[PDB]
């Protein structure tokens, strides 16, 4: 059996924290994974003893006390994902990794110059369809899901224009028909007071 | 409550080498 | 670095149908593992190999599964009679050694077993052009893509500028939203944004295409209904730049 | 106070017999061995089971790996006759139940054919047997047992056959 | 009659419990020890040229060696703590018997554990360290030991004393 903590972790961009795994029996060696958005497990560490360091990551494993840790410093956007520890039971007959519960790690993007606004975007192939874009709000703001069930609101997502070293959050809202407008799109949530609302 | 024993898991050795 | 290949990325099957999954271990790795990962991030070991020979497998694998690692063919795991409880991410891992070093995992196969395949639907894709207001207020231009009305959530969205796939300035929703949450088999929707500079969007020669890969039925799967057979397909939506 | 001990895990795979074994040793004595064909842990003394346990399938995997390694060792590249000693476990008193020990030692490969003989005929009852036990070197040893009732009329023989022998030997024992 | 043997003995050596532990893995093919892993070395070392390919193979794999070096802890010390509950403190009290032969006084010490034992012949209360003939420590193979300590003399009160970890006080049997 493996006990992993914490269950979830929201770390601000550029800050650090640590994950832990306790083992109820003797492990030959421990593996640490990062499971990204795609769902593919990235190898972080293999260690049967002591401490290993890999870039912004660091891992320690102590066989006697039957526990292992993983330290993350200077958190980046790509650090997001679910982190798993896994080990081989030295007393286990089946040759296999025993996995931890997992740590779902979220990285809060640092928005330097916020510019909250809601824009209206027309369909390229039609003249009736359009969507609403709440963008450039800082990461503090939460995007609450709609209640009308006729209107659809996605959660916020951060994009990175790498060449310009720029980052922005946005949420998309759309509706089939017909009373729906962008000025009332994101009002099931709390948007900033100085939000820029253009006049179509 | 009997304590489970640990054991040595054997290792795979490769070919490609020969001796007279 | 070791790379493990797994196909298909997604897979949907009806109850009772066989569910075959293929895996190609890292070159030079004699040992192969198979795991199950469910929605609760629980991992369950299924079977391991040393070259062509099965060495260990749990009871469920011996009774319900058929695994193989021959030469002349990729490794494979096959459920003989798919049940709802089989729905999981099937991971394949290879190792240079038996139990002495790191296991390297492939992308896995997201298998979903349904009661039937009557409610399988492809997505409808539309691209939404940047607003004039954004372009003048921020001098940047955001395109939005909307994949809608698909089931299940077995899609992969990608952006293509001038015929080439881009990754910068893009983010897709971490998970699809239900068009009608009350329904068990509710069709899904998915949004994604691609942001470019204003001067790049303001060029008639620049072509923007949103591509959604949809995983569904094959030609082998039987389809006895009126509408179009919801097969594996790519649905797209385009947009050209505007100088304005 | 000083506690000096040597715990040994000992496993092998033999061709063309296609037989593998797996056992633990404590200061020269067997702790347990795994029945490979049945995948079960067999303790030397039954009481041991209350203190420890072993997942027998772990040994099956090792033998599978050893079997493959043996083929590697075959591609990459005489017999040793056994010493046979026959003795009683306890001092022999007439009418008092005892056990004869047939000690096969310093031999290889680990394959023997032992036949207890009471008065010139084989005995299939009250006979016990050990697996192939480790030595300090590269050779094996083995214990064979026979329960018997001491009398002045009976004589016993332990017939041991091995590939290192031109002829099966028999060590004699009588009161 | 050809035969082929793949033989591996993984030895945990405890020089004083878990205070000082040495792991020694020994690989054998047929009648020849070819490969070793000494935890005091930290890597594999060929005993003969047949074992060298495996040494160079496994020693070039950091993760392998790392797991091996930890087995002093993860396997050896793990199992010792368990065996320390019933195997290490195991005590079986010896049965001592004196009887004449041919003269030759025989002190039979039977069914005892552990093997650590001391048997002394006394003549009228004085130890006799001469004329002693022994079979030495004999292993019965079922976790019991026996031994015959014989005195080769012609007799008034001969005494055989046995000391053993299972005894708080020495056991004494006299022969007049
Ligand atoms: C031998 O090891 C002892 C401790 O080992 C413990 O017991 C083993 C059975 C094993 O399980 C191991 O893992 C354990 O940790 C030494 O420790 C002595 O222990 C007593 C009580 O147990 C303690 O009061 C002493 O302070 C402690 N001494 C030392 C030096 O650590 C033995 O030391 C011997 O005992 C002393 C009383 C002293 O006479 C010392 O000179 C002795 O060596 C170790 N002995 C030897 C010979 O190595
Ligand atoms: C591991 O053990 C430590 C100390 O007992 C405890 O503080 C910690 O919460 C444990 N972690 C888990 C995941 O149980
Ligand atoms: C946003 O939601 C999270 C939970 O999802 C909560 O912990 C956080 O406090 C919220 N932030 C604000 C500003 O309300
Ligand atoms: C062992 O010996 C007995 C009698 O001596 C014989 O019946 C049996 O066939 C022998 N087995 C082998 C394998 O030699």
């Amino acid at each position: 059996q493996v006990e992993q903590s914490p269950s979830a972790l929201s770390l601000h961009e550029g800050t650090g924290s640590a994950l832990r795994c306790n083992f109820t029996t003797t492990m030959r060696a421990v593996q640490w994974f990062q499971q990204n958005s795609r769902g593919s497990l990235i190898n972080l560490f293999y260690l049967a003893s002591g401490t290993k360091e890999n870039g912004r990551l660091k891992s320690t494993f102590n066989s006697k006390e039957s526990y292992s840790t993983l330290h993350i410093r200077d958190a980046q956007l790509e650090d997001s994902g679910t982190y798993f520890c896994a080990a081989l039971r030295a007393t286990g007959g089946n040759n296999k990794l025993t996995f931890g519960q997992g740590t779902v790690l979220s990285v809060i993007p640092d928005i330097q110059n916020p510019d909250p606004a809601v824009y209206q975007l027309r369909d390229s192939k039609s003249s009736d369809k359009s969507v609403c874009l709440f963008t450039d709000f800082d990461s503090q703001t939460n995007v609450s899901q709609s209640k009308d069930s006729d209107v659809y609101i996605t959660d916020k997502c951060v994009l990175d224009m790498r060449s310009m070293d720029f980052k922005s959050n946005s949420a998309v809202a759309w509706s089939n028909k017909s009373d729906f407008a962008c000025a009332n799109a994101f009002n099931n949530s709390i948007i900033p007071e100085d939000t820029f609302f253009p006049s179509p | 409550p009997a304590d489970p024993l640990a054991f040595f898991s054997s290792a795979i050795k490769g070919g490609g080498g020969s001796l007279v | 670095d070791p790379k493990v290949i797994q196909t298909p990325r997604y897979l949907v099957k009806g109850q009772g149908q066989k569910a075959k999954m293929r895996c190609i271990p890292e070159k030079g790795h004699p040992v192969v593992f198979w795991y199950q990962q469910n929605k609760n991030n629980e991992f369950k070991f299924l079977i391991n190999f040393q070259n062509q020979e099965v060495l260990q497998q749990i009871d469920m694998t011996e009774k319900r599964f058929s695994a193989e690692c021959p030469s002349n063919s990729p490794c494979s795991l096959e459920i003989q009679s798919s049940e709802a409880g089989d729905s999981a991410l099937y991971l394949c891992a290879s190792s240079l050694n038996w139990s002495q070093d790191t296991q390297y995992f492939g992308p896995g196969t997201r298998l979903l077993v349904l009661e039937d395949l009557k409610n399988v639907f492809p997505p409808e894709v539309a691209v939404f052009e940047p607003s004039e207001a954004e372009i003048s207020h921020t001098q940047k231009a955001t395109l939005v893509c909307l994949a809608t009305g698909f089931y299940p959530d077995h899609v992969e969205l990608s952006w293509w500028v001038n015929g080439k796939e881009v990754h910068s300035g893009v983010c897709t929703d971490p998970q699809p939203l239900k068009e009608q949450p009350a329904l068990n088999d509710s069709r899904y929707a998915l949004s994604s944004r691609l942001r470019v500079s204003a001067t790049f969007w303001q060029n008639p020669r620049n072509h923007f295409r949103c591509q959604v890969q949809f995983y569904g039925l094959s030609e082998n799967d039987e389809w006895t209904q009126d509408r179009a057979k919801p097969v594996t397909q790519i649905v797209s939506a385009e947009a050209w730049g505007r100088a304005d | 106070i000083k506690e000096e001990h040597t715990i040994i895990q000992a496993e092998f795979y033999l061709l063309p017999d296609k037989r593998g074994e797996f056992m633990f040793d404590f200061d020269g004595d067997e702790i347990f061995h795994v029945d490979i064909e049945k995948s079960e842990t067999i303790w030397r003394l039954e009481e041991f089971a209350k203190f420890a346990s072993f997942e027998a399938q772990g040994a099956l995997a090792n033998i599978a790996v050893d079997k493959a390694n043996l083929d590697v060792m075959k591609e990459r590249s005489a017999n040793v006759a056994p010493e046979v000693t026959v003795l009683s476990r306890s001092p022999v008193n007439l009418g008092e139940p005892n056990i004869l020990i047939c000690f096969i030692d310093k031999f290889s490969p680990p394959v023997v054919n032992v036949t207890w003989l009471r008065n010139g005929r084989p005995v299939t009852e009250g006979v016990s047997e050990t697996v192939f036990l480790p030595r300090d070197d590269h050779l094996f040893r083995k214990f064979h047992y026979l329960t018997f009732l001491p009398s002045t009329d009976d004589f016993y023989d332990c017939e041991v056959d091995h590939w290192g022998l031109e002829e099966p030997l028999r060590k004699h024992w009588e009161f | 009659r050809p035969w082929f043997l793949e033989y591996c003995k993984s030895e945990c050596h405890f020089y004083n419990g878990t205070q000082r532990v040495r792991l020694l893995v020994r690989y054998f093919y047929n009648l020849e020890e070819n490969l070793r892993f000494d935890s005091d070395v930290g890597e594999f070392r060929a005993v003969t040229e047949l074992g060298r390919p495996d040494a160079e193979n496994w020693n070039s794999q950091p993760e392998f060696l790392e797991q091996k070096r930890a087995e002093v802890d993860t396997v050896c010390r793990h199992n010792y703590e368990i065996f320390d509950n019933f195997l290490v403190p195991r005590r079986v009290e010896p049965t001592v018997t004196v009887y004449p032969t041919k003269n030759l006084l025989v002190c039979s010490v039977s069914d005892f554990y552990p093997g650590n034992i001391e048997v002394r012949w006394f003549r009228n209360g004085k130890e006799e360290k001469t004329g002693i003939v022994s079979t030495g420590l004999v292993r019965n193979g079922d976790w019991t030991f026996q031994t015959l300590v014989m005195l080769e003399t012609v007799p008034e009160v001969y005494t055989c004393q046995v000391e053993h970890p299972s005894l708080t006080d020495p056991v004494t049997v006299e022969w007049k």
